[PDB]
RNA sequence: AUGCCCCGAAACCCCCGGGCUACACGCGCGCUACAAUGGGCGGGACAAUGGGACCCGACCUCGAAAGGGGAAGGGAAUCCCCUAAACCCGCCCUCAGUUCGGAUCGCGGGCUGCAACUCGCCCGCGUGAAGCUGGAAUCCCUAGUACCCGCGUGUCAUCAUCGCGC
RNA sequence: UUAAUUGGAUUCAACGCCGGGAACCUCACCGGGGGCGACGGCAGGAUGAAGGCCAGGCUGAAGGUCUUGCCGGACGCGCCGAGAGGAGGUGCAUGGCCGCCGUCAGCUCGUACCGUGAGGCGUCCACUUAAGUGUGGUAACGAGCGAGACCCGCGCCCCCAGUUGC
């Protein structure tokens, strides 16, 4: 077709197994996906939490895993490993959904930002931040801002040079919507 | 020797040079007698999306643009050398083609 | 005698009726089909993985 | 599963022929028999009577 | 995506046909346009962004044409659309509701699809309407912008006087 | 007006807006023909199918429907819990995303100080700037978001590279 083009039609692919992967992998908690695509085979390191649901009972979500690939992949050789999440401060992704677990709970906008806004600063971080959308478990919508060091910055830069998490957290009442951006150093 | 056109386009304004005068590394194992890299023109693609769902009243939408930039090196060598390159193209960032005339 | 048999017969090879995404299964947006097969709704989160820039 | 169909006519001693047999399934399967027109149930066919 | 509630031969599911453009009108947003500062006819000087393999289509033949037939190259600074249009010189016209203007419609035909009366576009021949400079009232823009001219792209079988862009 | 002209939007912040594709499709809406209910539970099983079918009679199509004669092998209708599906209802229940007021100069905090308190001060004052921008004064001293510089392009020169160039 085009070699502009070529761009276009590999990076979809990536896009497509970050969506289905982030969902499947509550049971251990997901974080990211470093995907390696090389032509002799696409090497995807799943960095999730806990390792022994990711590889399974006996590689029950080891087929799993071969089978999903190739239905959205080009490449049919797809192999698989699990590396182990080592900080999972430093991340955006999984303070979004350590997060959205204690909402889930009942536990406060304020009495939760004691392990998800004094615990991600501790780590090392040039900024972060959560809002919070929804209605904040009332009849009409409303959001509120929590903001630490430099990460809304005067242009484009500073503010989409972010590694950035959003989680749902499913109520009863309603849905909440949880962001969690959290700047590394640099 | 065998002329091969190394076409590179990449997506990144600082890998394009950096892999048309380091991939003179990747390809010489044997000698050879290479071209430095001749800028072909950026080729570039828009496509202009409403940002709006409902696009009522006024509106901002958003033209986005995607430019991919050329450089085409001209190598003569070995077998060997075209197939170091061919060999290893990393996750792309970088697309590599290749043609092959003598 | 037996139940009667009905299958899938429209003419959908032709319009914006014959189009689909793949990202949310629908195509009653304003459909993109040159390079990607997806949607304007599609294109707003999707657009700087496939290094398409914000920036004029 | 079931309920209610038998068509099939019982002899004694001896072997009938209730109808046509289908040269294009082998015997087993019984034509039906209108006038001139022959019936097959195992894939459907329409079929006249040679 | 999602709280809640309802629906279960159904507010589901399958299918053919219809309508969203119906129309005495009113309002929103555009376009064409009212002729001699002109049109026709002819000739000569000029593009740019982009897109392109059941796709762009060189070039060659038949058709005024819509289109068809044969066929080269090209998955692209390397080939194709592709020569822009405004512009200018000479002649012809002799200044009318028309040789303006394209409404409506007849007959002939092309194209897509199961099919274009209702709701497609395009051509040739005939038809040639309203309109002849706009009342109250009202809108846009600050420089490579506005006034003004064409071209490309999108969606995409098809409706563009649209949308994005040059 | 029509069988229906599907719905929303409806002052700015609705009206070439979702529709930057509107003959069936699309499609939600309308008209007519047929029809499925998962997974467990419930009576049923070979007493044969849930599926199939000539020929006319009927359907826009389907033994679909009837008269009529007839097969291959074997589990599911009906409902009751309870799901899939609904372009099914509610955006004054929402996420996500967007419009406008506003690319605005505003909007906050800590300690101190003042005041019973709400609060005030600082963020006022003079000068200055598109900017709560900067300077001097001051019962205050500093900090954050916004805006500036930051990011991208556009102009002129040098250098590298050369099938664009000739």
């Amino acid at each position: 077709m085009a070699i502009e083009r070529y761009f276009i039609r590999e990076a979809v692919r990536e896009m497509l197994i970050d969506e289905f992967l982030e969902k499947e992998l509550r049971r251990a908690g997901y974080g990211g996906l470093d995907i390696k695509k090389t032509p002799l085979g696409t090497k995807v390191i799943i960095f999730a939490a806990n390792p022994g649901y990711v590889i399974g009972r006996g590689g029950r979500r080891i087929r799993e895993l071969t089978r999903i690939l190739e239905k959205q992949f080009g490449l049919e050789n797809p192999q698989i490993e699990v590396e182990e999440i080592k900080n999972p401060y430093l991340n955006a992704k999984v303070q979004a959904v350590r997060l959205a677990q204690a909402l889930e709970r009942g536990i406060h906008f304020r009495r939760a930002a004691y392990a998800a806004l004094r615990a991600i600063m501790n780590n090392g971080a040039r900024g972060v931040e959560i809002r919070l959308s929804g209605k904040l478990t009332g009849e009409r919508a409303k959001s509120i801002r929590f903001y630490q060091g430099y990460l809304a910055k005067v242009g484009n830069p500073a503010e989409t040079l972010v590694s950035k998490g959003y989680a749902q957290a499913l109520l009863k009442l309603g849905v909440i919507g949880v962001k969690v951006a959290i700047m590394p150093p640099g | 020797m065998q002329k091969a056109r190394i076409k590179i386009a990449s997506t990144n304004v600082r890998s394009l040079d950096e892999v048309a005068n380091q991939i003179k590394q990747i390809a010489e194992r044997t000698g050879v007698r290479m071209s430095g890299p001749i800028p072909l023109p950026t080729k570039r693609i828009r496509i202009t999306t409403r940002k709006s769902p409902d696009g009522e009243g006024s509106a901002t939408f958003d033209r986005w643009e995607l430019r991919v930039h050329k450089r085409l090196i001209d190598i003569e060598a070995d077998e060997r050398a075209m197939r170091q390159i061919m060999r290893i193209r990393v996750p792309e960032d970088v697309t590599i083609e290749i043609e092959l005339i003598s | 005698m037996a139940k009667a048999d009905y299958n899938k017969r429209k003419p959908r090879k032709f319009g914006k009726g014959a189009r689909r995404c793949i990202r949310c299964g629908q195509y009653g947006p304003i459909i993109r089909i040159q390079g990607l097969m997806l949607c304007r709704h599609c294109f707003r989160e999707v657009a700087p993985k496939l290094g398409f820039r914000k920036y004029e | 599963m079931g309920q209610k169909w038998k068509l099939y006519e019982i002899k004694d001693g001896k072997v009938i022929r209730k109808n046509k047999f289908c040269p294009r399934c082998g015997p087993g399967v019984f034509m039906a028999d209108h006038g001139d027109r022959w019936a097959c149930g195992k894939c459907g066919y329409t079929e006249w009577k040679k």
